[PDB]
């Protein structure tokens, strides 16, 4: 295997990979006309460029020491490899909620701003695609330390995963199971953009002179390329600056290890101690596994970016597009009421799986998209207009009976809509996990497409709910609430 | 509340 066929192949990679969305219809053929190239260069290469002779355990008593002379908590805790989540912190004590167990000093975090006074700070100076993304910049600032072995930080990487569940670790037939679905081109997209970004900083090292000092110069496989992103994406913070002014994105050892249950936020950056803080989200008996809140996103992103499917998900919700039709006679007052509340004309909104299925911004939205004339115009005109631009986003106050009808009546008809266009049913998914044997990464991907139609399936009841709801308050002639 | 939320791997955009 020669250097000069491995450029060959990147240098094919990053113009197929540069090239212009070939249309949503040819897309999956684009993703495995990808993946071929990607595991022809893979297979040539020799994985991950720096291996470790130990096992992962063997390097955790470094990381505690290393953590505890430069300040950080280490007791209280212990590593230990739980079967459901991999390795996590288990409490060698009980710790009460609200107690400040957890603490590491800015001096262990590895951020954008170590990284533009670390041996990549050079090339920082030069590329416009690391200035403007600190996610890239972590990452192969991750990378040049993993191949430094005397970096400050090596008793954190010696301690990192070997390997991901991100669907960039996927096999071809269990991204398969995404066919039809929202979540797929975004795993089209993670994987186009990480290949292009291998290949555009393949040929970025070989060719600028402030890389000739880089590590990555002798050697950079996409294996570490794919291995430093994961890294990055399913554990990257962010923090303040030491100034306070402004924002940067932070890999925090030790407390990275914590994995995610339900709650809230209990981890906050304290800037005049220039440290993370966390404290303890619930009661944590000796012995018990002790979680963090990782934030409220869906399980396709905690599928996409953190590479795991997490079951009860009370924050999870799907996308929808929506947009006023130039075509319809009212276009203009429409785009003028949502112009004034703040709402664009067309935009990518979110059903959730929550009590009620719309925030308050598709809420508006749905109420302008039906409104008559006469409804607009009062919305536009006089001294009670602003007045009921203030209460649109508000399920208490509706423009009218009829217009809570028709909005409703359409919501339920395009969530029905929506559904007819996946390849299965619930009724199937549900049969695939009961009598299927599956690997891990199948089954997030199967539960990943159910949760899509299961909650489209309770926005079409909540729906049709709500429609019957306003359509009594019609017949009856109730009241308008005001005001 | 806190001044500063720390978000586990808060999702950010790579293109
Ligand atoms: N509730 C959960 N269920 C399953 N895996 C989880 C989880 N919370 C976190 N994880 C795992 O932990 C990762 C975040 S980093 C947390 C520590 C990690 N388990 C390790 O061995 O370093 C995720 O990518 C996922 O693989």
């Amino acid at each position: 295997v020669s250097p000069k066929e491995i450029l060959n192949l990147t240098s094919e990679l990053l113009q197929k990979c540069s090239s212009p969305a070939p249309g949503p219809g040819k897309e999956w053929e684009e993703y495995v006309q990808i993946r071929t190239l990607v595991e022809k260069i893979r297979k040539k290469q020799k994985g991950l460029s720096v291996t470790f002779d130990g096992k992962r355990e063997d390097y955790f008593p470094d990381l505690m020491k290393w953590a505890s002379e430069n300040g950080a908590s280490v007791e209280g805790f212990e590593m230990v490899n739980f079967k459901e989540e991999g390795f996590g912190l288990r409490a060698t004590r009980d710790i009460k909620a609200e107690e400040l167990f957890l603490w590491v000093p800015r001096k262990l975090l590895m951020t954008v701003e170590s990284a533009k006074n670390s041996v990549l700070g050079p090339l920082y100076s030069q590329d416009r695609i690391l200035q403007a993304m600190g996610n890239i910049a972590l990452a192969f600032h991750l990378l040049c330390e993993r191949a430094s072995p005397n970096s400050f930080w090596q008793p954190y990487i010696q301690t990192l995963p070997s390997e991901y569940d991100t669907p960039l670790y996927f096999e071809e037939d269990e991204v398969r199971y995404l066919q039809s679905t929202q979540a797929i081109h975004d795993v089209f997209s993670q994987y186009k953009n990480t290949a292009r970004q291998y290949a555009y900083f393949y040929k970025v090292i070989q060719t600028h002179p402030h890389a000739n000092k880089l590590p990555l110069k002798d050697s950079f496989t996409y294996e570490d390329y794919r291995w430093a992103v994961s890294s990055v994406m399913t554990r990257q913070a962010q923090i303040p600056t030491e100034d306070g002014s402004r924002v940067t994105l932070a890999l925090i050892p030790l407390w990275d290890m914590c994995n995610h249950t339900n709650g809230l936020i209990t981890t906050g950056y304290n800037l005049e101690d220039d440290r993370c803080e966390c404290v303890a989200l619930q009661d944590f008996r000796a012995g018990e596994q002790i979680y963090i809140f990782y934030g409220t996103r869906s399980n396709a992103e905690f599928v996409i970016h953190s590479g795991f499917f997490f079951d009860n998900n009370s924050h999870d919700r799907v996308k929808i597009k929506l947009g006023v039709s130039k075509s319809d006679r009212l276009y203009a007052m429409k785009a003028e009421v949502l112009a004034r509340a703040g709402i664009p004309t067309s935009s990518v909104f979110a059903l959730h799986f929550t009590e009620p299925p719309i925030s308050a911004q598709l809420l508006a939205f749905l109420r302008v998209f039906c409104m008559t004339e006469e409804e607009l115009k009062e919305h536009l005109l006089g001294d009670s207009a602003i007045d009921r631009i203030f209460t649109l986003g508000n399920s208490e106050f509706p423009v009218s009976w009829d217009n809570e009808v028709k909005l409703w009546t359409f919501l339920e008809d395009r969530a029905s809509l929506l559904l007819k266009t996946y390849k299965t049913t619930i009724e199937e998914d549900k049969s695939v996990l009961k009598n299927h044997d599956l690997s891990v990464r199948a089954k997030m991907a199967i539960k990943l497409r159910l949760g899509e139609k299961e909650i489209l399936e309770k926005a079409v009841k909540s729906a049709a709910v709500n429609r019957e709801y306003y359509r009594q308050q019609m017949e009856e002639k109730a009241p308008l609430p005001k005001y | 509340t806190l001044k500063y939320p720390i978000e586990h791997g808060i999702v950010t955009n790579w293109d």
